[PDB]
């Protein structure tokens, strides 16, 4: 009978409630015990609902601490805010002073960059002689730096951009003199034509800073000719950009195996000043999909470089620009998928007749180029604020990231008086900086530096130099590490506590009810 | 404005 | 009998201990089991004491993470460190050179600010002609900026302070030229007379920075007359303040809908330099009373502005100053409760006879004003270190706050040579900065700027300009969020675990003991 | 019999599983229940293995929050980048101009520092007259600052280094003028000869900044003689260090009762600029050995100074240098164990014959000194990257630390025009800065400052001054506190939950099995 | 000091 | 180089 198996289950059950209900000999007692069991079950269900809501929200746990594990010395990328060499600039200025027609000056120089530059300028000069008053803004934009870098072979620009031998006067790292040929690596940037990345080399010339990196850089432009009248020199001024005409050094501190993005990251150092960069290293560790969002590699790029979120964001911006305006923005990296896309500033379609006549067709082509630039700029400004587009690129922060916080300070490097005399003797007497440009291919630069950097005018001429002092301020690394807050083990413990508190069941107690229902199914 | 190169 | 109900309770109990004690057939066994039960209960009570101590301490849980949700572009407030216009300053200097008696110069100018200024100065000049040697410090303090701003109608000062049209040469945001009339909002500050707050306007003149905000500001004072002798010009120098005579621009980056407090927050930019402000946005979320302390609104102010702790602290300081010295400090906001309180620097009670004779009554009134200023300064310095007073103002950090960490760097903006020529042509050839002051009401300023900013001396004159470059360095926001560490659900789970481990009770097991005590009360 | 006690244990057991197994009347039921019990036990053991692995990993819990508890105002240490006084430098330069032989100039001055300096220089001059072309780098290193500070009594150098009366023009703190004799404390640093630490003094001259610390410092060197030829002045230039020839003030912000380490921490301020230091105080609290690593005291030093990790690291570096090269590096603190170790730059063994002849023995001793310096520098660069050596010094972060994050900005302090005139009058008319050096012992300095700092050339001469503005930006302290994540109480709760969920045992249920095994041992 | 306005 | 003191 049903009562027989009910009585049996009541006598060998480990459940705490239904033994009272089954053996109850009074109706009111049965009602009371059934209500107690139902209330306990309902409250248990509510508490487990809260528990499971906490668990499947996958919360994160974060700890911030200082650890003694050392990080490698960061890579330092230095970019002179002046793109071209001083001698080349003076040559161009004097050539234009002698004859302002760029067409006649194409064959006047054997330097390849000068020839390409004058050809490119001549393809616009007749328009510039006729339409200054009507479209002054257009010609300012066309003659910007990015136009030349997008239309002239970078290997040709590199012959006239700032050279490493003429940029880094001296270097010191870890108490040893730096090897300029082995430690510095040249890279091309569309705005800062030549840039150099320093990669640390630990000791196997025992001099210099022991706890960091120091270098003296020639960054000023006081040796350039001072024109009595305002004259346009295309390729010098990026019209109305945030860095349009600044003077100094752009310094970017980044992890050793990453590509620097100088126009959106880094610090500025003016000429005539000594800058101290106190680095406080940081490390961030993040959790994967279920609890967070992190990635080990760039979705758009290859695996030859360490992942940074900036690279992914910039490549996403370039991808959205290419699809909309049909051309790639020269201010962003070229996606490593397809390289058949032309820069938005490409102008090789300009006819040769634009060198001779200011025809309306040349003006229409100029307007088309201006409109393409405007399209690229418009897409640049708005795409970052569009969350729907940005989220589609799946740019997630790195799972293991090293970051640097920099303390920035400035001193006046060449001190007035005797210490400045010592600095001048160190630069020109011991290092013999001028003698590095007494070579045939740079004879003109030698005379300029010999006249400019003479002993008599050392107080004013030395202001064109700048010094960087990059060092690690704190040896301990501030580590921020993510972890799962509510593990499955903790979930099991919480479930066990709730089950014991409210109803008293165990999982082998469920085996008892399984036996009971087997018995009922057999009896039925 | 007349500016010249 | 008692033994009958005891035996019953022993046979249908789900408690683990008292069945042994009740059915024990040996005295030593009864003693052992009773000791076991008592020890288990005592240890359970100790563990629950620890658990409840942890719970009612209301601990907080904090997580630091980077999120892609974008924050709005911050408001930028720029305040020229020179309070008055250059032309007004030159006019005042030349008027004093022609005649050093301010009384005779009251009717010499039709400019309202000049008339009020000369009246105010004449109310002190006879004392200044007699008591320099005896009280040099008093006259320096009286002739400070804050005295004039507290005694002259701000709408009158605004006619002579730095004007927006003569301060912001150019502006660019999100790849578009800024509208100076619609985007900039003028506000009055007692030390920096005229200040302007930029409020971002997203694109619906496609030029400029795409990822931030850039502007060129006229901040230098090289066009001021160079006197051959030291002459006092009241209203210029705030005597021995920390910003007493600095030159440049004060820049404050703050959330878009908040009031800037330039004298205690912001950054400095010297003239002739280009400053880069790399913003790393942050967001902080805080928990309410039981676990923390946070507020959504300012206790002292209205609801028209977003809450910041600085506003509450400054209003608390003003409240404590008003109660003690009986006057409000002009360097702090005026409480929006009562505005009948006079500034501590108010001096409208000075008789007109002080314009003509250096009577002892005028000196006594000057000493009274000096003592009032000293009272205000003394209360300012000590109130912040008095924790009892500060805690009474109930100033708590905002429950949801947006903060910005700024990377600060400097470049030399107008580069020597050709790029500086391009910058000069951009400022004066294309934008035509001088032509904005060729209007009748500013004819005198036109001649000064035409002479000063000529082509010949562009290398030196352009050093009076400065450029700001404000951009968001990291798109991801570093979010710090508070949460309750020990919820009531976790407390219930821990209580259940402890109860199961030590004694094995469940809450329906308590129903069994309730039934037992009902039976005992019925039997008794 | 065994079955009798088994049946008894089965009927008065609170275990949930073995009652089924013992009373099972079917073999298949016995097998099923035994398998259920074994599986439950195995899963319970696995979960407890995970629980104990979590517990004995001793995880930490970190919370970041803002608290209103105020920290004391930090100590400010200011070090002029020029080591010697201007008058002493001019005297040395003019003495060498009159006669370039240092030996003949030993008895020409009554100043003790000058006599010691000329003796030390004469002990090297004959070598410097013969071996410039062959070893230019050696003589640059020997004539550095650190050589003189390591060989001349610091009490003798202090008579010629920068004096407090001639360095701090003015000071203000908490709305009161600073007492220069009571608030500033002089300390000696091998590179910055004289340095001064400001210790805050709360109010019991009511003027100045109310919410911070401000001071005007003479830091420029424009008053030094301008030589027509490059001349070596030993003791001025630290050859090719990262701070070799900079001009300005080195500022270090540190907790009030700690020793400043200016060469590896702090900020730079150039002359002619006003620097704003916005401090955001922070506090870090750390847990001891079982969960972390922290220390309250420096293992190498005494207990008279508050503990900082930098002191321990520097003393560890000094300890490793002393053991390797056999001498102490002057650029690091001297261990307070033994002070019989000589500096690596010690040269008192040089014979007096080196003053008269350039013998090969003197050259060999010079080479030995150079090699000792090279040994010290080599050990400095590599020891920090050697984790095995650094870990042996037991340098752990402080258990309770106060840190400061500083916002750095620059203004041009002496404004052109009238405000600069007011600043000049404040410095020289009211404070009477020149009158502090009209005393007999400084008559020569008086004439130099009277000629240099005249009214006519105030625009250029005032550029040698600098101003510091140090203030607390945020009253609330960002507190980072470590705590144990998994307490023993939480471990007990989790164990109870797991035990209740899987097997249903309680600790008094273990008393039942103890009784059972007692009964079995008695029956056997 | 004599300083004059 | 000849530099002299
Ligand atoms: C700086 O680095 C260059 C390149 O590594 C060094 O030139 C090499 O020197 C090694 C031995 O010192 C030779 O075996 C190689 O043939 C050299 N040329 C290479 C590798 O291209 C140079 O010696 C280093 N030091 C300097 C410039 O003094
Ligand atoms: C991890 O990334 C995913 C995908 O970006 C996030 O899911 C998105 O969340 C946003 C905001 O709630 C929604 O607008 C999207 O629709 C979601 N995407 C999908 C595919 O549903 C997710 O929230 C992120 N989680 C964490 C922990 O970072
Ligand atoms: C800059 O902003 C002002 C103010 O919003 C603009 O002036 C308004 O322009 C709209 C249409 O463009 C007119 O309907 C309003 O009557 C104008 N005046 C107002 C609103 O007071 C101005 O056009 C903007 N651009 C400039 C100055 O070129
Ligand atoms: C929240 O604020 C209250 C009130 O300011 C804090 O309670 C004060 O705590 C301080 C320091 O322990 C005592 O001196 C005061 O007497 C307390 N006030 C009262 C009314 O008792 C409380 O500690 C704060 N709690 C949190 C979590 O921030
Ligand atoms: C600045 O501090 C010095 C040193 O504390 C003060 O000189 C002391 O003044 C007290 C009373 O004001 C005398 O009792 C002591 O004898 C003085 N000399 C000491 C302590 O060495 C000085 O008065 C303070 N103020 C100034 C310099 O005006
Ligand atoms: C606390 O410090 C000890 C000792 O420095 C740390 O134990 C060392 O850990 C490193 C890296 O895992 C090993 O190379 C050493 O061999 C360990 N030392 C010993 C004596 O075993 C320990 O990890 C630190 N713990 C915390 C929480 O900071
Ligand atoms: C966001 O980008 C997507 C790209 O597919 C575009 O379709 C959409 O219009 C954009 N939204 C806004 C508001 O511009
Ligand atoms: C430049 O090089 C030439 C040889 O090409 C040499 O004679 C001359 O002395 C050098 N310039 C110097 C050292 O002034
Ligand atoms: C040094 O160079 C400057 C230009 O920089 C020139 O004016 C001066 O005459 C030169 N001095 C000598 C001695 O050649
Ligand atoms: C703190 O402020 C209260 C304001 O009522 C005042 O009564 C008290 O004296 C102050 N305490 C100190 C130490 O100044
Ligand atoms: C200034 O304005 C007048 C008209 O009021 C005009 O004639 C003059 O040319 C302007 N100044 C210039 C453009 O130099
Ligand atoms: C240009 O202005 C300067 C003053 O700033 C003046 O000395 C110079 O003579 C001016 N040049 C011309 C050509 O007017
Ligand atoms: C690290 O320092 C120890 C000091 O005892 C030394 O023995 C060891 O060689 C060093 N290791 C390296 C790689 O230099
Ligand atoms: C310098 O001190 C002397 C007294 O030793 C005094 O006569 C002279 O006036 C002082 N210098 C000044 C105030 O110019
Ligand atoms: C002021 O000092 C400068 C040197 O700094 C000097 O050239 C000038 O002649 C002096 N003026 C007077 C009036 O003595």
């Amino acid at each position: 009978a049903i009562r027989d198996v009910m009585t049996k289950f009541a006598e060998q059950t480990t459940m705490h409630g239904v033994p009272k209900v089954i053996n109850a000999k009074s109706s009111m007692g049965r009602l009371f015990w059934s209500l107690v069991c139902l209330a306990a079950g309902a409250m248990f269900c509510l508490q487990m609902s809260e528990v499971l809501q906490r668990y499947f929200s996958y919360p994160k746990k974060v700890t911030v601490e200082v650890v003694p594990t050392p990080v490698p010395f960061p890579s330092i990328s230095i970019c002179n805010m002046r793109n071209l060499d001083v001698h080349i600039l003076n040559t161009l200025n004097r050539m234009f002073i002698e004859d302002d027609r760029p067409f006649s000056n194409i064959n006047k120089s054997e330097h390849e960059f000068i020839r390409a530059y004058m050809k490119k300028v001549a393809k616009y000069a007749p328009l510039f002689w006729n339409y200054q008053d009507e479209y002054p803004e257009v010609f300012q934009e066309i003659f910007s730096r990015t136009t030349f870098s997008a239309n002239i072979d970078p290997e040709v620009i590199a012959l006239a951009a700032v050279q490493l031998e003429g940029f880094v006067v001296n270097c010191h790292y870890a108490g040893h003199r730096c090897n300029k040929t082995r430690d510095f690596y040249r890279f091309f940037d569309p705005y800062y034509f030549n840039c150099f990345t320093y990669k640390a080399h630990e000791p196997t010339l025992s001099e210099g800073i022991e706890n960091g990196w120091s270098s003296i850089l020639l960054s000023g432009s006081g040796m350039l000719d001072k024109n009595d009248e305002i004259r346009m020199l295309p390729g010098l001024h990026e019209w109305r950009s945030a860095v349009s005409a600044s003077e100094g050094v752009r310094v970017v501190i980044h992890p050793p195996s990453t590509t620097p993005y100088p126009f959106t990251e880094g610090y500025d150092v003016p000429p005539g000043f000594s800058a101290s960069f106190g680095i406080h290293p940081r490390r961030n560790i993040r959790i994967g999909p279920p609890h967070g969002n992190c990635s080990d590699k760039n979705p758009f790029g290859d695996g030859t470089e360490r992942y940074r979120l900036m690279a992914c964001q910039k490549m996403c911006m370039q991808h959205y620009i290419v699809e909309t305006c049909g051309c790639a923005d020269v201010g962003l990296p070229k996606l490593p998928l397809q390289a058949n896309i032309s820069w938005c500033r490409d102008d090789d379609n300009f006819p040769d007749e634009c060198m001779f006549t200011a025809s309306e067709e040349c003006l229409q082509l100029l307007m088309q180029l201006h409109n393409r630039i405007k399209c690229a700029r418009s897409i640049k400004s708005k795409i970052t604020k569009n969350t729907t587009a940005m989220e589609a690129c799946n740019c997630f922060p790195p799972c293991d990231e090293v970051s640097y916080d920099v303390s920035y300070s400035l001193s006046k490097w060449p001190s007035a008086g005797y210490e400045g005399d010592a600095a001048y003797f160190d630069v020109f007497g011991i290092e013999k900086f001028n003698e590095r440009f007494n070579k045939t291919g740079t004879q003109g630069k030698y005379e300029l530096f010999t006249k400019y950097f003479n002993v008599s005018n050392r107080e004013e001429s030395m202001k064109d130099f700048a010094r960087l002092n990059v060092y690690i301020a704190d040896s301990n690394v501030v580590k921020t590490q993510e972890s799962e807050d509510y593990t499955r083990n903790q979930l099991v413990s919480d479930i066990g506590g709730q089950l014991g508190l409210w109803v008293g069941i165990s999982l082998i107690t469920l085996a008892e009810v399984l036996e009971l229902i087997i018995d009922l199914f057999r009896l039925f | 404005s007349f500016v010249r190169i």
